[PDB]
């Protein structure tokens, strides 16, 4: 690659000088009306945040909007390890490492920071690495440093505790037989309203043996045979003109004693078919969910 | 060579002895020559005169005194000894048979004891028990004084400034005069004793025409006080008395077994009860006792009593009349009405630390007081005219509680020899730890942060990270302790528009009631000031406009930053991120021989080899006789020139020796024979550092260029050309010992000559026991011969037959020496044997 | 990957069988010696060390499958009986 | 506040009228056709208010989709399958009236 | 119970070897782990090979950059032969080292033409060459290579353990227990808990079956349960076991 | 319906007391129960069926 | 081999009688000097067996060659010592 | 797999899965005895068969920093055309899109 | 709840670029340690 650094590999976006413009107008008239008397000091605590915090997203957006057109293997960063690589822009599209946030602090400005409280300092910080924080500046940036290594240290102690619940019941919950002995009547018929009001989706539907014959509208021969499987592309002609009851074999519908066969459950998900016998469905399920 | 020099901003002062804060508080605790009367004598005022009264005992202090050690200096490094002095102490006992010291004749009178023993302070400021050098840091906690919180619920009260009054003495008493309306008006004591408040006020004399008769007309709150004295509709007066007109006898009704009666009652709460022949049985808790006083003399609790309070009555309350009852509760009205005196809980100004010397004085005292739980049983022992001499005071009861303070507490810790520069910043730190009423593991947000008085104060910066972030800190540059506790921070002063070049040392308990502007502030000429909105700060609190208001400046800009994250290059492009895993990562240095000055700095690494005490310093002019590199000896022109008779002060230069963290700590001469050094001058650079600057690491050169994969996640490939130099090369050195015993069998010894069957144990061990130094071998050898006979020198017959085919030699005594543990070899540094020296080795 | 391995769990409907049939089995041949395998030794793993080849693994006997057969106590029963297996020295 | 009983359904006998906190955001507007067992309000709901009515059909639906809700927002994928096997162990128990 | 006491020093000399880390002051973490050898090292145009290889993967989530006026300006201090005063929040500046560049050997950006050892075909678009002010931080010894086989065991616990010359097992804790279930496996997980623990009698046997190339039997029953049975027997409570 | 169960989790003081009066036969049928005793796993790869 | 199902019944005097074989009375635990527990004492062997392998407290069988004999002064058998 | 050091080399697609970085982390190494878990090393417990999530559907193994550096290289083209012509002589530029 | 594993290893981790998506690296040394009553069965059976 040949990717490098260098003292004029840290160009500045021109368009900076463009989003300001129109902040320094408003700041041009936050001070103004503060000596008359008409505007209080808490009045204008929380006005300054509704216009910085939303002029240093911008600048990174326009950027990446160049470096995109006539050049694009343009190199930039500095000179240290981690996980990220030269070409801020190449590696932040590639998809590898590097959020508009961490990028902003290299080729933009510094933004906002916040109290020990939890207010928000008043005069911002565009005073970039580049051409050296103040002092008084650097007093502040020391403030909302503070917030990143405190509210991650709840998730690395111990997410485990909802899985910590689930195995120490369904450890029984495990696949018994292939078929049972039910019907094709008494067992679950999933509406299509549910959820909070009637927001639908084909995530129940994913992967499931239908139970009775569906008879859906449209020509003949259109019926769905009572002993098929279901995958992604069968489920959407489902719920596109049906609308209505659908019979399909559940979990909850299972006629046996401590366990569900394979017909019952669906997909394995792990790989591309039916569930095999043996499938700890009740062990699986609890780290399913436990470990997002 | 020029110097292009650019930045200057010249100050006015420098920055003062990063070691003065552990220096000078010690040295006043012991009191030996310089002062008569103070630190240590206010230690004996404490537990004498110690009284046992059990008849006519009686026994008082008089003066103490500071001798000999115990034996020499040198020989308490190699045993385990805490090298300290003993005190002497006079005591006047007298008999029941009238036997005072006072007299020539029947009168006995002892003036020299030596029982305790504290450690002492030299050079630098480390003490030194066991061996291992102990340094105590000092902490931070919030001090002790009237504050003003809040209280949840409620929403229908009374009380001070908000709701319940909460003060803080140390453990007199929590004095609550709350107000609860209903019925029974709601006042505690000491814990939660539970009683009406309407007998309390008669009992000060106040008659039912004083406290709801001339304040119940600004307030109907008093739904509490209008209960016992039962004040419905007008009726009759006279004849019609309950508990609040009468005082003396008081109205006799009530639901229960006792009744109640003011005055005599507030004793009744205790079952059973008792005759009131002791009308001091609690109140003399609240008046002449350490109760009230939380210092010496209110020498703390004068700014926090005065100041919001009215103003004082003696060093507690008194007798009958209690004056601390009524400047109270005149306060919980006071703001009631509208005045203004909120106390912040963050706040620099009210928590002070308490350092060494301070430190010294609450465990000595505990120490001391300690014995007198023993001279009172040795008392019952005591015949007649023998329990006057040191038959009573004990030396290890005292000597007890001070040495489990030097080296088992959370303020004793190991200092960190990893580096020469990490050693003066461990000790310039102050953890938040230390007691359970001072420091709780509460959710504290807006406490675990940096506040923006932090700022000359405490470094936002050098803070260790991790789950103790906020606690544990670091002090600045120009941020010095006095003798009170709070950190003083220079500050220039001003008066509308001029400006005084002179600074102003102010604690933080003035610098929020006071304006401090900014230093990077435009200003033409002391005379007028060039802007109308200056940029300056409140108490945790941005302000803006007016120059009139402001009467302070910043002197200096690098009064944030700490001591040791100043070193490093470029600091305004480097993220507080960064900056801190820079700092906390070089305080794990080590020093190597290819030790070299960056090619940049800041000009401060040369302040710290200096105030840290590595390198040598001349204390005198001479020319130098030797330059060895192991000793160095300087003779100085205070005697005629005689071969035997001169100023001979030989410097031990310490050659490759032990450590707290196995590290390498050496000196290399970089002063030549003959050439006349005087004061100041530098006789041997320290371990790592060149000329006495910096030099932790060095500097190499870099193709900055990924390397196909192999460098994935933090991984680097170095050249081989390195390690051809062998530049880095770190001694870390063990510990290896051999002890003999007193084994049923027989005492084994230690010779050259072993009746070994080998010739492998005997090729080491020649020296007559010892062997030379300097060698080679590998992991599993014999470091010193042993010679322990097993078996009661009888071979058994079963066992004669395994050796017999594998030839038959079996030897009494076998080779039993100590073999070296897994992992990694090394040479020796220093052989030291005590064969029974006539010393006192124990 | 590795040598026939996928191919096994393509061939039956399921997974979870192919564990035993190279479990239960190849655990008892080295306990009952060698003999017991009276397949060809077309069917054996190959091992590179020394222009040689070792050792045996398995994988490679999964052909002939049934349904019904032996409960699961004998396995281990009559094994252990026909042959006794140990280690001597001389 | 507004008083009745939770949105009280007018039958053709008696109705019924409780009390509950103004501290409730409405949901369900006029003019709907509504059951017991429902959902009236927002958020979670009681398992042994609705068991009354739902059944197990029903009350197993909902348990298994409102998890399926706070997974949603997130952006993390996962089968509702998953849930319907653990929440059938709570239907292995059933009192006697 | 002792006649004299002799000590002995053991100094070592520990050289650099590929596990320890290094980071210099501005917090560049990092490892060694192959050492590249001088034949397949790229040099520059007088030839010289480059004292060591970093690596330019990581750096907008640093936001530290600030070392770039110490590996310029020190190469520019170099080839002019002076030492650079620079107090903080101040000091030099873009346009006063820029100027300062322009004397030094040649360059002026930094960025030389580097050739390539390996193929000979220079690099495309050069790259910097600078001095970089690192540190090699100690080498803890809680990261040392450690591995056990065999030990010593209790009595009534009869367990692993881990004594001086001998190494210590890795604990088999819970949270690797659940994971294994879920696969739904078996003999994998009744071994860590039997055998390799417990299980005492189950244990020589199994080491006597490996020796001779054969395989281990089955497991018997764990002594933390054959012992719970007595421990409950104490207790007013009688328990028997019982087949089929 | 086993006695083990609940003794391998929550409040097992109490069910060692409820199935020694009335003699519970508790068979290897769950999963825990069987890690405290040692046997091959009753399900997953070795099961019934 | 292997595990089936397990049964559980209340503790009865008449059957705890069987397993033991006498009472203890003396509190005194063992002896410092010859290392003996102390007879009908917490320690003893005359009820808990013995505490070395094939031979009693006192002395009167020690060679292997007494595979198991009880003793007529002692009055404990003799095993190895597993059965403790 | 033998290789001359005292460190545990561990693959860089895979590292998706244990979240952990090179920068001085540590990892535990457990050795089956029994045959019989052998095998399930090499049928569930092996990373070749285990490519999709369990919980979604999706592949969890994809191509981190450099491994897709490569490919986002070789795969670039300029994009910005004009429209549509004859185009047989003058501009061949590279390998624009 | 936790039983010691009787055969277990643990060191620093690195990269291995020759390494395939189915392998891992391990230390030299320490694969005498682990299988260590596995490397004496088979060195009884061949010469060494």
């Amino acid at each position: 690659s040949g990717a490098s650094v260098g003292i004029d590999d840290m160009v500045i976006p021109e368009k900076k000088h463009e989003i300001i413009s129109e902040a320094e107008a408003e700041v041009a008239e936050i001070q103004e009306q503060f000596q008359s008397g008409l505007v209080t000091a808490g009045e204008r605590y929380n006005k300054v945040i509704d216009i910085w915090a939303a002029a240093n997203d911008r600048v990174s957006k326009a950027m990446m909007d160049n470096l995109q057109t006539e050049t694009v293997i343009n190199r930039d960063g500095q000179e240290e390890k981690q996980v990220s690589f030269n070409s801020i822009y190449m590696m932040a599209d590639s998809g590898a490492r590097g959020s508009a946030a961490q990028i902003r602090q290299l080729a933009g400005m510094r933004g906002l920071m916040a109290k020990p409280d939890g207010s928000i300092i008043e005069t911002p910080i565009t005073a970039n690495f580049r051409e050296g924080l103040n002092v008084l500046q650097y007093f502040i940036s020391t403030h909302g440093a503070r917030k990143g290594l405190a509210d991650t240290a709840l998730k690395t102690a111990n997410s485990g505790y909802l899985t910590r619940r689930l195995v120490d019941v369904a450890q029984d919950l495990v696949v018994t037989e292939d078929d049972c002995g039910t019907h094709e009547g008494i067992m679950m018929t999933p509406v299509i309203e549910g959820g909070d009001v009637k927001e639908p989706l084909r995530d129940r539907v994913l992967g499931r043996v239908t139970a009775e014959d569906v008879l859906k509208p449209g020509t003949a021969d259109i019926l769905v045979p009572r002993n098929t499987l279901l995958h992604e592309q069968w489920c959407d002609l489902l719920e596109e003109n049906s609308v209505d009851a659908v019979k399909v074999r559940s979990v909850v519908s299972c006629d046996t004693d401590f366990g569900v066969c394979a017909h019952c459950y669906g997909r394995d998900l792990a790989r591309g078919h039916i569930i095999n016998k043996g499938e700890a469905i009740g062990v699986i399920a609890a780290q399913s969910i436990g470990e997002p | 060579r020029i110097r292009k020099d650019f930045g200057k901003r010249p100050q006015v002062l420098d920055v003062p002895y990063l070691l003065s804060i552990q220096l000078d508080s010690f040295q006043k605790f012991i009191e030996q020559d310089p002062e008569g009367q103070y630190g240590l004598e206010a230690a004996f005022r404490s537990v004498f005169p110690i009284q046992s009264y059990s008849g006519n005992s009686e026994l008082q202090y008089v003066s103490y005194r500071l001798g000999e050690p115990v034996f020499d200096v040198q020989e308490c490094q190699i045993r385990g000894v805490t090298y300290s002095a003993p005190l002497r102490v006079k005591l006047r006992l007298v008999i029941y048979e009238r036997e005072a010291p006072e007299g020539t004749v029947k009168d006995i009178k002892e003036q020299e004891v030596y029982m305790g023993e504290i450690p002492l302070m030299t050079d630098n400021g480390t003490f030194v028990i066991n061996g291992t050098e102990r340094v105590i840091v000092s902490q931070l906690h919030r001090s002790p004084g009237v504050f003003f919180d809040s209280d949840k619920g409620k929403t229908h009260s009374s009380g001070k400034v908000l709701y319940n009054a909460r003060i803080i003495p140390y453990r007199g008493s929590w004095l609550d005069f709350e107000f609860d309306p209903k019925d029974n008006l709601f006042v505690r004591i000491d814990r939660r004793r539970k009683l009406p408040a309407t007998i309390i006020l008669r009992a000060l004399n106040y008659t039912t025409e004083q406290i709801l008769d001339l304040f119940f007309e600004k307030v109907d709150l008093l739904a509490k006080l209008s209960q016992s004295g039962h004040k419905r509709i007008e009726t009759l007066f006279t004849n019609d008395l309950d508990h609040g007109p009468y005082i003396s006898e008081t109205l006799r009704v009530d639901p229960t077994n006792d009744r109640l009666s003011a005055l005599v009652e507030i004793y009744r709460m205790m079952r059973p009860g008792e005759p009131p022949t002791r009308e001091a049985a609690e109140s003399l808790f609240e008046n002449l006792f350490f109760s009230e006083d939380r210092y010496d003399l209110s020498a703390v609790g004068r700014m926090k009593f005065n100041r919001s309070l009215l103003r004082e009555e003696i060093e507690g309350s008194g007798i009958l009349s209690k004056d601390d009852i009524i400047d109270v509760m005149k306060k919980l009205i006071d703001i009631r009405n509208g005045k203004g005196e909120v106390d912040d809980i963050d706040h620099l100004g009210n928590r002070r630390i308490r350092s060494v010397g301070e430190m010294a004085e609450n465990q000595f005292r505990v120490g001391l007081v300690r014995v007198e739980r023993a001279v009172k049983e040795r008392l019952s022992l005591g015949d007649l005219d023998t329990l006057m001499p040191q038959d009573m005071i004990n030396a290890k009861p005292i000597s007890a509680a001070v040495k489990e303070f030097f080296g088992s507490s959370q303020l004793s810790q190991f200092m960190d020899q990893n580096n020469p520069l990490s050693e003066i910043t461990h000790k310039r730190r102050i953890s938040a730890l230390g007691p359970g009423g001072l420091t709780r593991e509460r959710a504290g947000f807006e406490v675990r942060d940096v506040h923006p008085t932090h700022y000359g104060r405490v470094c936002p910066i050098e803070t260790p990270e991790g789950p103790n972030i906020g606690l544990i800190n670091s002090l600045s540059v120009y941020a010095q302790t006095n003798e009170y506790g709070f950190l003083e921070t220079p500050y220039r002063k001003v008066t509308d528009g001029v400006v005084t070049d002179e600074i102003h040392y102010l604690s933080a308990i003035e610098e929020g009631n006071y304006v401090i502007a900014q230093a990077n502030s435009n200003l033409d000429e002391e005379g007028h000031f060039v802007e109308d909105l200056v940029t300056c700060r409140s108490k945790g609190e941005s302000s803006l406009f007016s120059r009139d208001q402001v009467d302070y400046m910043d002197v200096s800009t690098q009064q944030v930053v700490s001591v040791g994250a100043s070193l490093i290059p470029f600091l305004e492009h480097d993220d507080a991120n960064r900056a801190l895993m820079g700092a906390n990562m070089q305080r794990q240095a080590v020093p190597t021989l290819r030790a070299d000055k960056p090619l940049v700095g800041t000009g401060m690494e040369r302040a710290v080899a200096v105030d840290s005490g590595v390198t040598a310093v001349a204390k005198r002019g001479g020319v130098v006789q030797y330059v060895d590199a192991s000793r160095i000896v300087i003779k100085v022109n205070e005697d005629e020139m005689y071969p035997g008779e001169a100023g001979i002060d030989i410097y031990n230069l310490t050659k490759y020796t032990r450590s707290n963290q196995n590290t390498c700590i050496n000196q290399m001469p970089c002063v030549s024979l003959g050439e006349p050094v005087e004061r100041g001058d530098v006789l041997a650079d320290g371990p790592s550092t060149d000329l006495g600057e910096l030099a932790l690491g060095q500097n190499m050169r870099v193709a900055f260029m990924p390397w196909n994969g192999y460098n994935f996640e933090d991984s680097i490939l170095v050249s081989e050309r390195v390690v051809q130099e062998d530049r880095f090369t770190t001694i870390h050195i063990q510990e290896l010992a051999c002890v003999s015993r007193d084994t049923k069998l027989g005492p084994e010894e230690i010779t050259a000559d072993i009746p070994n069957v080998g010739e492998a144990a005997l090729s080491k061990l020649d020296e007559s026991g010892i062997v030379y130094i300097g060698a080679e071998v590998t992991g599993g050898d014999i470091l010193v011969g042993k010679v322990t006979p097993k078996g009661e020198t009888q071979l058994t017959p079963e066992e004669k037959l395994l050796r017999a085919i594998f030839g038959e030699k079996a030897s009494d005594v076998k080779d039993s020496s100590l073999r070296v543990p897994n992992g990694v070899s090394g040479t020796v540094i220093d052989v030291q044997v005590f064969t029974r020296d006539g010393v006192e080795k124990d | 990957a590795r040598v026939t391995v996928q191919d096994a769990v393509e061939k039956i409907g399921n997974r979870f069988d192919l564990v035993l049939v190279a479990a239960r089995r190849a655990r008892q041949m080295q306990v009952g010696g060698k003999d017991p395998l009276v397949p060809e030794e077309n069917d054996k793993t190959t091992v590179i060390a020394l222009r040689e080849i070792e050792e045996g693994l398995i994988n490679n006997q999964i052909l002939d499958v049934r349904e019904r057969q032996e409960q699961q106590e004998q396995e281990a029963a009559e094994l252990q009986a026909v042959t006794a297996i140990a280690e001597g020295r001389r | 506040g507004k008083r009745r009983l939770v949105i009280t359904p007018v039958d053709g006998s008696d109705p019924y009228e409780e009390m509950i906190p103004k501290w409730r955001q409405l949901n369900v507007f006029e003019g709907e056709r509504v059951e017991r067992g429902d959902v009236i309000s927002d958020g979670p709901e009681a398992p042994h208010d609705i068991l009354r009515l739902r059944g197990v059909h029903a009350v197993t639906r909902y348990i298994v989709n409102e998890v399926q809700d706070v997974y949603r927002l997130q952006g993390v994928k996962i089968n509702d399958k998953h849930i319907e096997v653990i929440v059938r162990q709570m239907l292995r128990k059933a009192t006697i009236v | 119970g002792v006649l004299k006491i002799v000590k002995v020093y053991l100094a070592v000399k520990r050289r650099i070897q590929p596990g320890d880390k290094m980071a210099g002051r501005h917090g560049n973490k990092g490892v060694i782990s192959k050492i590249n050898p001088i034949e397949d090292m790229p040099y520059d145009e007088n030839g010289t090979p480059v004292d060591i290889v970093l690596n330019p993967l990581g750096v907008p989530s640093r936001m530290n950059i600030g070392q770039i006026l110490e590996t310029h300006l020190g190469m520019a201090a170099k080839g002019i032969g002076m030492p650079i005063a620079t107090p903080v929040f101040d000091g030099a500046k873009e346009a006063e080292i820029k100027e300062l560049l322009k004397l030094g050997d040649l360059p002026t950006s930094g960025q030389i033409r580097l050739y390539d050892g390996r193929t000979g075909e220079q690099f495309e678009r050069p790259v910097t060459v600078g001095y970089m002010y690192m540190l090699k931080l100690n080498h803890l010894v809680d990261d040392k290579m450690h591995a056990r086989s065999t030990g010593s065991y209790s009595l009534v616990t009869q367990q692993p353990l881990g004594g001086k010359a001998q190494f210590g097992g890795q604990r088999f804790g819970e949270m690797e227990v659940w994971a294994l279930e879920a696969y739904g496996a078996a003999y994998t997980l009744q071994e860590m808990l039997t055998v390799k623990s417990d299980d005492v009698n189950g244990r020589t046997k199994m080491y006597k079956n490996i020796v001779d190339g054969n395989h281990q039997m089955e497991p018997g029953m764990p002594e933390s349960f054959n012992v719970l049975l007595k421990e409950i027997r104490s207790l007013g409570i009688n328990i028997e076991l019982e087949d089929e | 319906e086993s006695f083990i169960s609940a003794a391998s989790f929550q409040e097992t003081t109490r069910v060692l007391t409820e199935a020694a009066v009335a003699g519970k036969r508790d068979e290897l049928r769950g999963l825990k129960e069987n890690v405290i005793v040692g046997r091959l796993i009753p399900a997953g790869t070795g099961y019934a069926y | 081999e292997e595990f089936d199902a397990i049964k559980i019944a209340l503790a009865s005097p008449d059957m705890i009688r069987s397993w033991s074989f006498g009472e203890v009375k003396k509190p005194e635990t063992i002896n410092y000097r010859t290392f003996k527990p102390e007879r009908d004492g917490l320690f003893c062997a005359r009820i808990f067996g013995p505490v070395k392998d094939y031979e009693c407290l006192c002395g009167k069988y020690k060679r292997l060659k007494h595979r198991g004999v009880i003793c007529e002064k002692c009055g404990v058998e003799v095993t190895q010592t597993k059965v403790r | 797999v033998l290789i001359e050091g005292k460190a545990i080399q561990l693959h860089p697609l895979v590292c998706a899965a244990y979240n952990a970085d090179f920068d001085g982390d540590q990892m535990a190494v457990h050795v089956p005895l029994t045959l019989e878990a052998q095998l399930e090393a090499r049928a569930l417990m092996m990373s070749t068969n285990n490519i999709l999530s369990p919980a979604n559907g999706e592949p969890i193994i994809v191509p981190s920093q450099d491994v897709v550096l490569g490919l986002y290289y070789m795969t670039r083209d300029c994009v910005n055309a004009k429209g549509e012509g004859m185009v047989l002589t003058g501009p061949k530029e590279a390998e624009r899109l | 709840l936790g039983k010691r594993v009787d055969y277990s290893g643990r060191s620093v981790i690195t990269v291995g670029p020759y390494l395939r998506l189915h392998q891992c690296g391990l230390p030299k040394k320490m694969a005498l340690e682990l299988f260590k009553p596995f490397i004496y069965g088979k060195l009884e059976l061949r010469g060494l």
